[PDB]
């Protein structure tokens, strides 16, 4: 079974020190492996510093949300 | 080659103040008269520009009246440019001392308050690089340094010349 977000569905992030922090991405890839702790690779329009708009997050640093439950003027 | 152009602005500044208070020494020299030839010193530069207090006094300070007491009159240009040429060196001051870092969290700070009122521009606001910050401090010294001789050397020329 897939466990975590659903590819392509925009998540808020919950980590507090990230550069998007409860801002909005999407979802790319979620690594299916018990192993990987930060396995939800979430792409965002907006650029931190490092000028890198992709990271992994945790499962518990990701809230999913639905397709019309979020604000979509950010 | 941003510290050569401070040492330059320096070197061409001690350069340009040497040559106007020998011009204005030969001047005032040759206003002697017709009849007084012995200038002895006199020659204002020469008797005085031997010390910074001599400079700081019968150069900057003692020329400095023409430019300061232009207002009502045409040289009044010449005395606001000495004004703004002042304000644009400290404005230089304030980017030469200051960092990125801080002027980046200030700004982080700003645009969360323009993200509470849904503004949120998409060119993400970034404060100037370190070596933008370096240029922009050193364009406004030079700037406001060779205004401020600017004003101050044409207001003098021009009312006592
Ligand atoms: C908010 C911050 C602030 C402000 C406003 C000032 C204000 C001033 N500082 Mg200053 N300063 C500050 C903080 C500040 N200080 C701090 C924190 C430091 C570090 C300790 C300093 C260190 C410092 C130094 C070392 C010096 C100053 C100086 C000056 C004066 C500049 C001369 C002047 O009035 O030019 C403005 C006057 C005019 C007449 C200009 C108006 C006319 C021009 C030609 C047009 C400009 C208008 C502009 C273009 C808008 C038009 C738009 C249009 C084109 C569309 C002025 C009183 C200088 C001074 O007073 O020397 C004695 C100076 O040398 N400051
Ligand atoms: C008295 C106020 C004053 C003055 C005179 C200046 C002057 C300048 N600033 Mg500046 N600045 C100021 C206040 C001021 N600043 C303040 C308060 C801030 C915020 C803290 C800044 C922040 C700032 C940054 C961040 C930068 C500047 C830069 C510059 C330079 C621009 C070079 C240029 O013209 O490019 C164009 C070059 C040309 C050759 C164009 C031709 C010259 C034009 C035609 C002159 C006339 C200008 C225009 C027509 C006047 C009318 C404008 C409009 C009303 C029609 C110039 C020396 C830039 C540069 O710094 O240096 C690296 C830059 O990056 N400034
Ligand atoms: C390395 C780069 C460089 C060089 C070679 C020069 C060269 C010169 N500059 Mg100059 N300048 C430079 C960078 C340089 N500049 C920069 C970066 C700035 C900006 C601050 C300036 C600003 C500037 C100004 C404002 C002026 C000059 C002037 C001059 C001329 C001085 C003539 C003079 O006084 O004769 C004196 C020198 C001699 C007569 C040569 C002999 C001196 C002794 C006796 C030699 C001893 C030899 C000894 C036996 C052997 C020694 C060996 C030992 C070293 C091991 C000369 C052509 C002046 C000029 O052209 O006026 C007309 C002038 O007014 N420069
Ligand atoms: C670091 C410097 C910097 C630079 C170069 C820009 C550049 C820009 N910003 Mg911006 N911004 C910055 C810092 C900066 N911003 C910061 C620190 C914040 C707060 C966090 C914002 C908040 C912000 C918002 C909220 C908006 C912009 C907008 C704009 C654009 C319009 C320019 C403008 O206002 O023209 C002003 C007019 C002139 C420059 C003409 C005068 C000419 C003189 C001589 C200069 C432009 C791409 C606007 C935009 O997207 O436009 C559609 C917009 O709505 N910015
Ligand atoms: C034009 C000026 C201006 C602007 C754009 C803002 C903008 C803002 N202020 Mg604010 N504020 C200002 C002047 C301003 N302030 C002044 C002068 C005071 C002193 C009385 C305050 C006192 C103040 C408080 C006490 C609070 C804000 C808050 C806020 C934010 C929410 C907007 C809000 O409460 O809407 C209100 C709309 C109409 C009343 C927003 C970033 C709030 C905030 O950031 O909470 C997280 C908040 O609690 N402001
Ligand atoms: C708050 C006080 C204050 C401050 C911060 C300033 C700031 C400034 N003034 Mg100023 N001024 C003030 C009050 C102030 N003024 C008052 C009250 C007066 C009287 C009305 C003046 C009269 C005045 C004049 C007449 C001139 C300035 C100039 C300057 C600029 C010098 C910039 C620089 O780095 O020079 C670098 C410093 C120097 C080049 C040193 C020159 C001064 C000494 C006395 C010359 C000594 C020469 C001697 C041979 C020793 C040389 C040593 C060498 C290694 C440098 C700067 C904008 C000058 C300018 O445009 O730039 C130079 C200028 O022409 N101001
Ligand atoms: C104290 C230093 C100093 C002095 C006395 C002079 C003296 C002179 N320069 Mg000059 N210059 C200098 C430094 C200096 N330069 C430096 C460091 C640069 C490099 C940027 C230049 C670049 C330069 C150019 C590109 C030109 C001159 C010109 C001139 C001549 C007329 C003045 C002029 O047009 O100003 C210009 C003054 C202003 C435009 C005043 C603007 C004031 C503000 C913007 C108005 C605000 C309104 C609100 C005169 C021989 C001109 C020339 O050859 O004669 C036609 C000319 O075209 N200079
Ligand atoms: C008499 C007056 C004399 C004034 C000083 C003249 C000499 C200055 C010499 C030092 C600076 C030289 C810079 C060359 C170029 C250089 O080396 O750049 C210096 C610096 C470089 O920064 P970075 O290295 O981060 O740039 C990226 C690159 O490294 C890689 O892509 O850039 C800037 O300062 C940005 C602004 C430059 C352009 C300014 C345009 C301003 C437009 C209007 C601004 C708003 C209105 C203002 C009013
Ligand atoms: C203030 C400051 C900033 C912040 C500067 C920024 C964000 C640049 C943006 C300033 C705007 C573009 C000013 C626009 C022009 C002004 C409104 C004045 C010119 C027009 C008037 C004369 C009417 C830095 O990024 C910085 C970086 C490194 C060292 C020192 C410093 C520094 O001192």
């Amino acid at each position: 079974a897939w466990v975590g977000p659903k590819k392509g569905s925009q998540v808020r992030i919950l980590r507090p020190e990230s550069y998007w922090f409860q801002q909005r991405g999407t979802v790319v890839n979620v690594n299916q492996k018990t192993n990987i702790k930060y396995p939800v690779t979430v792409k965002f329009d907006f650029v931190n510093y490092a000028n890198v708009n992709t990271n992994g997050f945790a499962l518990w640093e990701v809230d999913e949300l639905k397709e019309g439950e979020y604000d979509p003027d950010l | 080659v941003f510290l050569g152009l401070f040492w330059m602005y320096n070197s061409i500044s001690v350069v340009i103040f040497h040559f106007f208070w020998e011009y204005q020494s030969n001047l005032a020299s040759i206003k002697a008269s017709a009849g007084g030839s012995i200038r002895a010193l006199a020659s204002d530069f020469e008797l005085n520009s031997i010390n910074t207090n001599g400079w700081l006094r019968n150069f900057l300070w003692s020329g400095a009246a023409q430019v300061i007491q232009s207002y009502g009159s045409p040289l009044a240009a010449y005395g606001l440019t000495f004004l703004a040429s002042h304000f644009v060196w400290a404005l230089s001051l304030m980017f030469l001392f200051s960092g990125r870092g801080y002027w980046q969290e200030l700004i982080e700070s700003v645009l969360w308050a323009h993200h509470k009122l849904y503004v949120v521009p998409h060119i993400q606001p970034r404060a100037l690089s370190i070596t933008s910050g370096r240029a922009v401090g050193l364009t406004h010294y030079l700037l406001g340094g060779i205004g401020t001789t600017w004003s101050f050397f044409l207001a003098r020329i021009v009312a006592t010349a």
